[PDB]
């Protein structure tokens, strides 16, 4: 179903969202920048 | 050196040799005025009139004019407007060629190397100014240092111009191998050169200038006292205006001739643009060349006159007023012909 | 630290040979060869030489020359055609008894428009070859060129052909400014052939030239 | 998908900055790719070499002269042993990295592509798809060097192709507004995907593998997933004309790159498809851009004849 695909999709996205340096900001010692 | 700034008051070249008379009444030190003379001898006539056999005499016992003044006020903020609107374009000049699209262009690189040329002009002035305001002078070293930066950018100025002058030369009419002969490394190479080319020539210029009370005079030992005058207006004005005419001579003519012969000359803006900038330079410049190739012959008496003497003086001063103008000139007329140039002043406005 | 100044001056190193590797490549003019499926006959009577293209190294004058072939690329041209820019010249071989063969010339005619208008060769000219021209004449005499061309309105004499020929392939370059068609018509002799491509070459090498300065 | 994503939070603005600037190449680039070690990245140009950049200490540490000049794309092996180049002579070259005696040699030099090959992908360490310009994918094998599997099923020239996080899946896009996938082990294609206008130039998976973005000519880019499969979203932006050159994606997925040629990239929002940020660092048409698997460090390359790397 289209809306179970979205669903999964923003789940799989809120998921790693934290696990992502881009999406929020991360020490620059921390990343090699 | 820099023959236009002095505190040169009386010269005496007519009359050196006088007899021993009471009508000496003292002797001023025209040595430290300008060092170009000697001591001068004053009679008691309520004039200002003009040895060995003498000088013991003396101490027994015991003309420039002030028009110069008047012109150095006036020249003097004549130089402080001149840096302003100098400066700011020759700046603006710089970062546009640094931030360029296409890097690695031999053109690029040699008009940016004539832009710090010029900027060594500027730079070096305001010490000039500095020194006319206050008859002060700085640690008797900073007339020395700005006298031989003058002479570098100079130098380095006119040296810049040529090779630009020969590359296009090159780059125009022996297309078939001058891209195999230069490159960027090469063109980076002998901008190096040139630049050492100028320490070199302007080595000798201000290679004896040890900077007097309140202007740059001159050691010149013994030997040289003579040579070191000849040879620093000699030199300034064979590699100076002469032989880079010749060369500026010899390729212009060619690119045109090849321009002519593709029917290209419709085309050649880009070629026009420096050519307008090489004539003016040689207009602007050759009150001065011609000047200091006079007051060369001087040392031969071809202007014995003393109102003569005073012309060549006043000539030599606004000449070099003129060549302080030409430097921040040179920007504008890059202004008026170029064409991305004015983008860039639209795109920083 | 001693690894990373290893790395460093192994970098240094290699990016001045690759600073010199471009350099030398910039040292060689590259052209581009187009047509109508017939080209490469510069290429076969040039006696001498040094797969989607064709790279033929070529020298003369003391100067190299790069070719690429593209005719066996059947793919959209556009989109393999903006990667051939900064090419010095391209050259265009087209056969001129291809009008009465069938629609050929109107192909070409179509092509040649579609390279001019491809906002992409703007400031690289392009070298117009005239192929089979010992043909021509006899294939001339027969076809009054009518058919190809309507409203012809000239003789049949091979002078006035040729020149209107021509002056189609002035009509095309609706920029004549920026880039400048130079057109000869291809012989046995590869010395006029060739003397024709070097001239073509230093004109637009002068071209370019004139467009390096910081000003613009 | 917008009435779906009405509720969750925009990232917003972001303040992308160059976080180093590399200068190597004095020509254009075409392609480039992110490398397993996070560290590496593989460009090329028109200069006749491939060279392997090292993000993280700004240096060049391979230089493999290439010899066909003018390559049109290069991928790096998840392995980091392989790096493939393509190019107009409708071979794919292989070259070592250090494999033996710690210089950089050609391993094979696969051939028998007709058309300009577009895009190249290490699909295992073994195995190599590529894309050519003759609307046919060939998936080669380095031991052998022959066509394993051929697929013919696209009418137009292909141009790029991306690879599946199982490395069992790949997809690509030609001129025809028609992009349907092809798997590995059935060898035949299974989902057709439809909706375009124009020609399609970026291909890549979501992170997730269940969909994919891809970048038209019309300034517009689409997401297709295997459930829908009927573009259920679509981003747009109703300000400019040009075409899109290639699309990536962030770690999450939660962040889009768009390679669109007006001088800068675009960064939109995969679900929320509203603009998140601008990268105006290129002077040149910007044809290359990839996110890296753990998304440190992003890079960015362009006709300008530089890259930028963004953090
Ligand atoms: C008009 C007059 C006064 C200017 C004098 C012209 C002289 C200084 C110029 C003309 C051409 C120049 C040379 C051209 C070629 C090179 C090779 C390069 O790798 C080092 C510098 C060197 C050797 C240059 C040094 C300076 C040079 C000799
Ligand atoms: C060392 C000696 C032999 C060098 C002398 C070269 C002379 C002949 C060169 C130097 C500059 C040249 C001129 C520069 C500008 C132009 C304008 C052009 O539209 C017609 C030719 C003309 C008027 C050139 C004619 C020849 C010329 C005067």
């Amino acid at each position: 179903k289209v809306s179970k695909a979205a669903a999964d999709l923003m789940a799989y996205c809120e998921a790693h969202a934290k696990e992502d340096p881009l999406l929020t900001p991360v020490p620059a010692s921390e990343n090699p920048f | 050196q820099h023959h236009g700034v002095t505190k040169c008051n009386i010269t005496c070249s007519k009359m050196t040799s006088k007899i021993p008379v009471a009508l000496l009444i003292h002797y001023q030190q025209n040595q430290a005025s300008c060092c170009k003379r000697a001591i001068i001898l004053e009679t008691r006539q309520h004039r200002l009139f003009c040895e060995q056999w003498v000088k013991d005499a003396m101490q027994h016992l015991d003309y420039i004019g002030d028009i110069v003044v008047f012109g150095t006020v006036f020249l003097s903020i004549f130089y402080s407007v001149i840096f302003a609107i100098g400066l700011v374009g020759n700046l603006l000049v710089v970062f546009a060629l640094t931030n360029s699209k296409k890097p690695k262009s031999v053109t690029d690189i040699y008009l940016l190397n004539l832009a710090l040329s010029d900027l060594l002009f500027v730079a070096t002035l305001p010490f000039w100014t500095h020194y006319l305001i206050n008859e002060k002078g700085l640690h008797n070293a900073m007339c020395k240092f700005t006298t031989a930066f003058f002479f570098i950018g100079f130098f380095g100025s006119i040296f810049f111009l040529t090779v630009i002058s020969i590359d296009r030369y090159l780059a125009i009419v022996l297309a078939a191998n001058s891209m195999n002969n230069r490159t960027v490394q090469h063109g980076v190479t002998i901008s190096l050169g040139v630049w050492a080319a100028a320490i070199l020539v302007a080595a000798p210029q201000f290679m004896f200038t040890k900077q007097k009370e309140n202007e740059c005079c001159g050691d010149y030992p013994e030997v040289l006292q003579e040579i070191w005058p000849v040879l620093r207006n000699v030199e300034t004005n064979f590699l100076g205006f002469l032989l880079p005419l010749l060369i500026m001579s010899y390729c212009y003519f060619r690119i045109i001739q090849t321009l002519f012969s593709s029917k290209n000359h419709k085309k050649a803006k880009a070629i026009k643009l420096i050519l307008l900038v090489v004539i003016v330079f040689f207009l602007f410049w050759t009150p001065y060349n011609v000047v200091i190739f006079l007051e060369t012959l001087k040392l031969y008496d071809f202007f014995p006159s003393c109102d003569m003497r005073k012309d060549l003086r006043l000539a030599l001063s606004v000449t070099e007023t003129v060549a302080f103008s030409h430097c921040c000139l040179n920007p504008l007329i890059y202004a008026f012909a170029g064409e991305k140039f004015r983008r860039y002043l639209y795109h920083l406005y | 630290s001693a690894e990373d100044k290893a790395a460093v001056e192994r970098s240094k190193m290699i990016d001045r040979n690759l600073r010199e590797d471009g350099e030398k490549a910039a040292r060689e003019v590259k052209l581009l060869l187009l047509g109508a499926g017939e080209s490469g006959k510069c290429t076969i009577v040039k006696q001498m030489k040094i797969t989607g293209i064709v790279e033929t190294h070529f020298t003369f004058k003391d100067l190299h020359f790069k070719m690429f072939d593209v005719t066996a690329q059947r793919s959209e041209r556009k989109k393999w055609i903006h990667c051939f820019e900064g090419v010095t010249a391209i050259i265009f071989c087209v056969a001129l008894s291809d009008y009465d063969l069938v629609n050929r010339m109107h192909a070409s005619m179509k092509l040649f428009d579609s390279i001019c208008n491809n906002k992409w060769f703007t400031d690289t000219s392009i070298i117009l070859f005239l192929n089979k021209k010992d043909l021509f004449e006899e294939k001339i005499k027969k076809s009054p060129l009518t058919i190809c061309y309507p409203e012809y309105a000239g003789s049949n004499t091979y002078e006035e052909a040729a020149a209107y020929i021509q002056c189609q392939f002035e009509d095309l370059n609706k920029r004549k400014d920026t880039k400048e068609i130079y057109t000869h018509f291809t012989c046995s002799t590869d010395t006029k052939n060739v003397q024709f491509v070097f001239d073509a070459v230093t004109d637009v090498i002068i071209k370019n030239n004139l467009k390096d300065c910081g000003l613009f | 998908l917008s009435q779906i994503t009405n509720n969750i939070d925009p990232v917003g603005r972001i303040q992308m900055r160059t976080r180093r600037t590399l200068r190597g190449h004095l020509a254009k680039i075409y392609a480039m790719h992110w490398g397993t070690d996070s560290r590496l990245l593989v460009s090329a140009s028109q200069d006749g070499k491939l060279i392997i950049w090292d993000s993280y200490t700004t240096n060049k540490v391979h230089a493999i002269p290439l010899r066909s000049s003018w390559v049109m794309t290069c991928a790096y092996a998840p392995s980091g042993n392989y790096v493939a180049c393509g190019g107009l002579d409708n071979i794919c070259s292989i070259y070592n990295l250090k494999t033996r005696e710690g210089n950089v040699r050609v391993s094979r030099e696969l051939a028998g592509h007709t058309g300009y090959l577009s895009c190249c992908r290490f699909l295992d360490d073994n195995q190599i798809v590529t894309s050519s310009g003759d609307t046919t994918c060939a998936l080669w094998d380095i031991e052998t060097g022959q066509q394993t599997t051929t697929f013919t099923g696209h009418t137009g020239d292909v141009m790029s192709l991306s690879l599946a996080p199982d490395t069992r899946l790949f997809v690509s896009g030609a001129c025809d507004a028609s992009a349907k996938l092809w798997d590995v082990r059935e060898g035949m294609c299974r989902q057709t995907f439809t909706g375009h206008e124009s020609d399609i130039n970026a291909i890549c998976f979501f992170p997730n593998g269940n969909a994919f973005a891809t970048g038209s000519d019309d300034a517009t880019c689409r997401l297709f997933d295997l459930r829908a499969d009927q573009e259920l979203m679509t981003y747009s932006h109703d300000n400019i004309i040009c075409g899109i050159t290639s699309v990536s994606f962030s770690k999450s997925g939660r962040l889009l790159l768009a390679g669109y040629d007006d001088f800068n990239c675009n960064v939109w929002d995969a679900l929320k498809a509203d603009r998140a940020g601008v990268l105006a660092g290129h002077d040149n048409r910007v044809s290359c851009l990839g996110v890296t698997d753990d998304g440190m460090a992003v890079a960015t390359g362009s006709w300008d004849s530089f890259l930028k790397i963004w953090n």
